């Protein structure tokens, strides 16, 4: 497995691989625990908000993250991830798994969706 | 720059 071939599957098919960890041959980093308990609990923080106010929460923190990652129309590119991806894996993805998320962002600019 | 929900 690459982190091309990982990136091109859902957010929660990638997380569940990292969380059994027959990872020989995950490209993903040890995740760290607290900040994993963070972001669980910050999305456990939107359930019961209406969908529209739960993706522009997360929103926030990931056109912000892919921001840094250096890459134009981080916004289209973020509502797309929240239209495509569940809001959980995506978040673990962003505050834990950033390079993975980063190279889900380029299959995006090849598909011309930031545009 | 601001970031929107549609």
């Amino acid at each position: 497995h690459t982190l091309s071939t990982l990136a091109a599957l859902p957010a929660a098919e990638i997380v569940r691989l990292a969380n059994s960890q027959s990872s020989s041959g995950l490209p993903l980093p040890k995740a760290d625990p607290a900040t994993v308990k963070a972001t669980d609990d910050f999305i456990d923080s939107l359930q019961g908000k209406a969908a529209h106010d739960q993706k522009q929460k997360l929103g926030d923190q990931l056109f912000k993250k892919i921001r840094t990652f250096g890459v134009k129309g981080a916004p289209k590119l973020t509502i797309h991830l929240l239209d495509s991806e569940d809001l959980r894996a995506l978040a673990h993805l962003m505050n834990s798994y950033e390079d993975v998320l980063k190279e889900k962002v380029q299959h995006k600019v090849a598909a011309g969706l930031n545009k | 720059d601001e970031f929107i929900y549609p």
